[PDB]
């Protein structure tokens, strides 16, 4: 599912900015780990090792 | 020490033209130019 991934709480103020410049777009992969794309368990860990 | 007759002058106009500075123009320095709803103050390159 695009959209990339993983950040704190997303803190955006607006005094700060400027009516103006394009807020560059984060040439961040999107690397998900498979512990975090399902159920977390006991036998998929073994799985995965 | 020929001076303080004349030193004494601009003390006293000092004196003189800060309190009529602090009747006519007093606060008037304090509105903005910012942008639209930020906190930015608005200028051009050169300008202060």
């Amino acid at each position: 599912q695009p959209k990339p991934i993983g950040v704190g709480i997303p803190t955006i103020n607006l005094r700060k900015r400027r009516p103006n410049v394009q807020n560059p777009k984060s040439q961040e992969p999107v690397t998900l780990d498979f512990l975090d794309a399902e159920l977390e368990n006991d036998i998929k860990v073994e799985i995965r090792n | 020490l020929p001076l303080f007759h004349i030193a004494l002058l601009v003390l006293f106009m000092v004196i003189i033209y800060a309190i009529i500075g602090l009747e006519l123009f007093k606060g008037k320095m304090h509105k903005t130019c910012y942008y639209i709803g930020t906190d930015i103050v608005a200028t051009v390159e050169n300008e202060k």
